[PDB]
């Protein structure tokens, strides 16, 4: 399964953030980690910004960056534009069940 | 499609149709999410034996299944329950790990 913290996240523009994920199983599975991450835009469906844990999707611009071991992986945006508010969720593919992460809102600190 | 209202203990049949592709040569996830923002898996199959594995959530009262010539993939709710409640998605895997597209959701409402 999986644990996703934190809850909210207030970030500024230009900040840089990091949200992390703990997987109740190993989610390694032939050499790879099935472990990806999802922004779901207010008002649509989720998209894929990395998978198999680091791997960037084509599309998504180099914000992103995904990492992790053993059962800690991490979603980092160096640079916070305004575009990536929304919430985030990391979701792993090694057994079975699959499963998601409860969600990160990213919300952007303003005047 | 195929969502609405429907009374507790229903029965309903959610539809996905698939284009860009061949339907039969990746797998498919129905995943839903409910008013509070939570995500959760539905169900998994394999699109060629007609095979679907699932949560304890629904084990039993869903059942996923697809046709291959006709690029389409079914979910047939029974017995639903007011937890059933959520917008459902359906989404084309990619690799093994994580999903290529694709679906605009499909609100179901069990009052």
């Amino acid at each position: 399964l999986m644990t996703q913290i934190p809850a909210s996240l207030a970030v500024s523009l230009g900040q840089r953030a990091t949200i992390s994920c703990k997987a109740s199983q190993s989610v390694d599975y032939e050499g790879d980690s099935y472990m990806n991450w999802y922004q779901q835009k207010p008002g649509q469906p989720p998209k894929l910004l990395i998978y198999a844990a680091s791997n960037l999707e084509s599309g998504i611009p180099a914000r992103f960056s995904g990492s992790g071991s053993g059962t800690d992986f991490t979603l980092n945006i160096h640079p916070v534009e305004e575009e990536d508010a929304a919430t985030y969720y990391c979701q792993q593919s090694n057994g079975d069940p699959y499963t998601f992460g409860g969600g990160t809102k990213l919300d952007t600190k303003r005047a | 499609s195929g969502p609405e209202l429907k009374k507790p203990g229903e029965t309903v049949k959610i539809s996905c149709k698939a284009s860009g592709y061949t339907f039969t040569n990746y797998g498919m996830n129905w995943v839903k999410q409910a008013p509070g923002e939570g995500l959760k898996w539905m169900g998994w199959i394999n699109t060629s034996s007609g095979k679907a594995t699932y949560a304890d959530d629904f084990k039993g009262r869903f059942a996923f299944s697809l046709k291959p010539s006709a690029s389409t993939a079914y979910l047939q709710i029974n017995n639903l329950k007011n937890e059933d409640m959520a917008t459902y998605f359906c989404a084309r895997l990619g690799y093994r790990s994580y999903f290529d597209f694709w679906g605009q959701g499909t609100t179901l409402t069990v009052s």
